[PDB]
């Protein structure tokens, strides 16, 4: 088996460029094609372009012609995608994927065509976030409970970049927990909620602590949530 | 007997249109030296067969066919013989290999008694067609014996730089086409002349824009060059080479007449049933097949057929069956071989697609109907160039066809060779 | 410059049922250049069908592809639980392009939400901004509407939403809405209400608190 291992997550400023890499790890590129496919969050897959390393040639979707360069280092069996003049629209997971690729005789005296077939070996993807905001850990605020069943929570607000992790009672509490997808607010910061459903009488006996971890700023906040 | 030029009275063929598979191709690609290896393209193929002998050429590159590194050019000759299966086949006798393969372009083979003379262009600027201004006209002739001899010096293989070219008003001339003919001791190679747009004599009124609402009268003239603002236009014709003259070596260019004039394109002059026929590729808006009896050789004037069924794939601007003057340079070379002059039945391979180079179909056809045909490959098969030459085998009309195909078995673009007997009866 | 459009938007089926997804091309294409992919959340896509009918290697029999020209179809003969995912069609060749995707979802009975309102924490008001949260818990189907009222004045553009994927145990959804105020504007009002509409709710349900009690 081959494995495509992609470069790590990126946070890039508005207007800069980025160069994701993808390494073949368990077989070379020999005569296959390497495609690049991006996916904005919540949105669908979008083919950006491809390269056939055993030939010289690389081809691009019209939408990305000019902004995207795709190259290889065939010796180290690695492919690169460079996207320049980045904007918020380019915040996405960028996948690298292998398939058949093929040069084709064209109905032309000199031209040739290049066909990229289905993609069966995929990399793990690289998240790239285009924003002007700076690294920032969150603030955690209780969502006070107020029979027969009650609900309480934690609001994890104004942090950057993704991700946040949330547990309850150090992971001992898992049933009835809903941790929601983060939302992005017009400040360029993220915010999410984590809630848990408990018995209404359970509010007397037990205690509830949410444990929020934010790695980009080495932040750890435990916050207890009281019926006020 | 053995294999002879198609001449005299040959064995009868079904002359009526039938949809039932009465042609069965035989693959003979193993007889030519196409040694497959992963990641090597094999292009610029050439095939000629005259009087039981044949010439073949290819250039194999490493990687792409456009930007690949030229690995090896080969020009070879041999005999076309019976396998034992009463089926004609190629057997190499003599192969030449230049020292620099990226230097030799647009070869063209003409047979005369003991040799195949192969006229080629020499260039250090790439393809002269795409680098016309930078190309210094330089021509070579590789003469190869079809029957090599033991201790003969240069009888087996003689290279000749050409130094005297008579080219009239044209700046440069070049061989342009797979094969030519002989008349007595004179050889004629299909050729192209480069003439500056400024000195091209053409009245736009002759452009037939009449039933074409979106066609401008300027389009024909603009299409006489590989783009609208090209420095040169290209004009098909012949390079004549009179062997009787002896001494050193004079090539004279003969332009094609301007009846149904289209841009200079790879062409073929061949002999059939004792007189010459001409095929010219359709590389522009005039997409129906251009072929017919040669009326005069010098000057060169072709009696083009009014053929309404055979065409070639194009791109968006001049696709298959387009008839209106447009400004375009696109199409493929798919020649045909006349096999019956009294009924004007020809045999050839066409690409059965509109804007894609695919689906090679071997077909026997008159001017206005395809009599019978058969595929040579599956229905998504990438295929571009086809060269079809026909001959007699114990008086049975056979045709050998080279087709540049993408071979899925090796994942490689390369030529393939087919033999097809033209059947006498029309049933099963 | 070929566009693929996919249908239905979001079908709801049950384990053991048969799913059939459709993909329509903006122009005719040869069958050999159509592919189908699967994607589960937080994972890369994997190829299921290629050449419009050929199963990729390692792919179960229940997946099959068909169609030609402009219209192509992917059939799961009998759904397993792990089949509930997103399915993309794609045409490939000179400039490949994807469909927009079809999510196959587990069907169950309609389930009304439970609704909870959360006033802002004092600790956040100390910092000058104020969030008010609404939780719609364990409902089905996915479509629910959250109207924010302040003294019965409905607003727009100041309240964001988020939804969980289907619960693995009960196949429901949950939604969280965050209405955001300046502390200034929060001080200026008394009754704060969440109004929820959902198919399992004939009369809209409302939960409200009066500020500071
Ligand atoms: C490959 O291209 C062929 C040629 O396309 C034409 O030429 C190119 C250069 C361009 O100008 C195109 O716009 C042209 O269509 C296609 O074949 C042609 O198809 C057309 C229309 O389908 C045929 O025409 C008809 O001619 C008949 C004459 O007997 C008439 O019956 C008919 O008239 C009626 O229709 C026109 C509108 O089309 C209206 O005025 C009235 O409705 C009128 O009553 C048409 O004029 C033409 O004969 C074809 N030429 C051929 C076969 O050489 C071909 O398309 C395929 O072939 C035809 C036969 C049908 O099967 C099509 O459905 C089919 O797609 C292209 N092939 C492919 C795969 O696209
Ligand atoms: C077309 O011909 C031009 C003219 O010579 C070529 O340009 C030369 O290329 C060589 C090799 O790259 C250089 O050493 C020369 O300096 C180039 N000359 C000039 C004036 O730039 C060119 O390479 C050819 N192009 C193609 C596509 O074949
Ligand atoms: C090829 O060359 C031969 C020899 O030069 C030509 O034969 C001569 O033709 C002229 C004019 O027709 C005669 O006056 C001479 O008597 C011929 N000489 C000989 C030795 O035969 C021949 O015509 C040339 N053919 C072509 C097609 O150019
Ligand atoms: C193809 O058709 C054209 C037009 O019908 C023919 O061209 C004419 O041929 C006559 C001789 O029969 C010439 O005198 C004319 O000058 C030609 N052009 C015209 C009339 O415009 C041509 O002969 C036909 N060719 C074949 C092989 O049938
Ligand atoms: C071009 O053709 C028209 C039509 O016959 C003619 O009147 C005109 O003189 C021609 N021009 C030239 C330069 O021959």
């Amino acid at each position: 088996e081959v494995q495509l291992v992609q470069s790590g997550a990126e946070v890039k400023k508005r207007g800069s460029s980025v160069k994701v890499s993808c390494k073949s790890s368990g077989g070379t590129f020999s005569n296959y094609a390497i495609n690049w496919v991006r996916q904005a969050p919540g949105q669908g897959l979008e083919w950006m372009g491809g390269i056939i390393p055993i030939l010289g040639i690389a081809n691009y979707a019209q939408k990305f012609q000019g902004r995207v360069t795709i190259t290889t280092d065939e010796s180290t069996s690695t492919a690169y995608m460079e996207l320049s003049s980045l904007r918020s629209e380019d915040t996405a997971v960028y996948y690298c994927a292998r398939g058949w690729g093929r040069e084709q005789l064209a109905p032309h005296p000199s031209q040739y065509y290049y066909y990229y077939y289905g993609m069966d070996v995929w990399g793990q993807g690289t998240t790239v976030t285009v924003s002007s905001a700076s690294t920032k850990g969150p603030s955690v605020f209780p969502l006070a409970p107020s029979g027969g069943t009650a609900a309480l929570g934690c609001l994890v607000k104004d942090y950057f970049p993704e991700p946040v992790t949330v547990s309850w009672n150090s992971g001992a509490l898992t049933s009835g927990v809903h941790t929601f997808p983060a939302v992005l607010q017009s400040s360029g910061l993220y915010s999410l909620s984590s809630v848990v459903t408990v018995p209404s009488s359970s509010l007397g006996t037990q205690t509830y602590i949410c444990n929020v971890n934010h790695k980009p700023s080495n932040t750890k906040v435990d916050k207890k949530v009281e019926p006020k | 007997q053995g294999v002879s030029d198609l001449v005299g009275l040959p064995n009868q063929i079904c002359l009526q249109k039938t949809t039932s598979t009465i042609l069965k191709p035989r693959l003979i690609s193993y007889t030519l030296p196409i040694n497959t290896r992963e990641g090597v393209c094999i292009t610029d193929p050439l095939l000629a067969v005259d009087n039981g002998f044949f010439a073949y050429s290819h250039l194999e590159k490493i990687g792409s066919c456009t930007r690949g590194i030229a690995k090896q050019r080969i020009i070879g000759v041999g005999e076309v013989l019976d396998r034992g299966d009463k089926v004609p086949s190629m057997f190499m006798t003599n192969v030449w290999t230049p020292p620099n393969p990226s230097t030799i372009h647009h070869c063209s083979s003409t047979y005369h008694e003991d040799f195949y003379y192969t006229l080629c262009a020499v260039s250090h600027v790439g393809d002269p067609i795409l680098n016309s201004t930078s190309w210094t006209e330089s021509l070579s002739l590789i003469r190869l014996a079809v029957r090599p001899k033991s201790d003969s010096g240069d009888y087996n293989q003689k290279y000749i730089a050409i130094t005297k070219v008579e080219r009239g008003k044209y700046d440069k001339v070049m061989p342009y086409g797979p094969s030519g003919i002989k008349q007595g001791d004179t050889l004629y190679f299909p050729a192209v002349g480069f003439l500056p747009r400024t000195e091209f004599q053409y009245n736009d009124s002759n452009c037939p824009i009449i039933h074409c609402k979106y066609s401008k009268a300027e389009n024909c003239r603009l299409s006489m060059g590989v783009n609208s603002k090209s420095h040169y236009i290209l004009r098909s014709g012949l390079l004549k080479y009179n062997l009787s003259l002896g001494g050193d070596i004079i090539l004279q260019f003969i332009e094609i007449a301007d009846n149904r004039l289209t841009i200079g394109s790879p062409s073929k002059i061949y002999n059939s049933l004792g007189q010459p026929v001409f095929y010219q590729a359709s590389y522009s808006w005039d997409t129906m097949i251009k072929l017919g009896d040669v009326d005069t050789v010098d000057p060169l004037r072709v009696q083009w057929r009014n053929n309404s069924v055979i065409s070639r794939p194009g791109q968006s601007q001049c696709p298959r069956f387009n008839v209106c003057p447009e400004v375009c340079w696109e199409g493929t070379y798919n020649d045909a071989f006349l096999i019956d002059r009294l009924n004007w039945v020809s045999a050839g391979v066409y690409l059965n697609s509109n804007q894609t180079a695919e689906n090679p179909v071997f077909a026997v056809f008159k001017d206005n109907e395809i009599l019978y045909q058969v595929p040579l490959a599956e229905d998504d098969t990438n295929a571009q160039k086809t060269i079809t030459d026909c001959f007699l085998l114990e008086n049975v009309i056979w045709c050998i066809s080279l087709v540049e195909i993408y071979d899925t078995g090796d994942s490689v673009i390369r030529p393939k060779l087919f033999a097809v007997k033209i059947p006498a009866q029309c049933s099963e | 410059e070929i566009v693929m459009t996919q249908s239905p938007g979001t079908p709801s089926l049950s384990p053991g049922e048969r799913a059939t997804l459709s993909c329509r091309a903006s122009q005719s294409i040869r069958s050999t250049y159509l592919a189908w992919y699967q994607q589960k959340p937080g994972q890369a896509p994997r190829l299921l069908i290629y050449g419009a009918s050929s199963r990729a290697t390692g792919i179960p029999d229940r997946f099959s592809g068909s169609g030609s020209g402009t219209d192509f179809t992917l059939t799961i003969s009998r759904l397993e639980p792990e089949d509930f995912a997103v399915y993309y069609c794609q045409q490939y060749g000179r400039s490949p392009s994807f469909g927009q995707g079809t999510k196959v979802e587990i069907k169950r009975t309609v389930a009304a939400p439970s609704v909870f309102i959360f006033p802002p924490s004092d600790e956040q008001l100390k910092s000058g901004t104020a969030s008010v949260v609404c939780l719609l818990n364990n409902f089905y189907p996915r479509e629910a509407k959250v109207q924010w009222k302040v003294d019965n004045a409905l607003q727009s553009g100041n309240s964001q939403e988020s939804v969980t994927e289907q619960d693995s145990k009960d196949s429901t959804y949950s939604l969280s809405s965050t209405l955001t105020l300046s502390k200034a504007d929060y001080e200026k009002h008394k009754l704060y209400a969440c109004e929820v509409t959902h198919q399992g709710l004939s009369s809209p349900v409302t939960k409200s608190f009066n500020r500071g009690e």
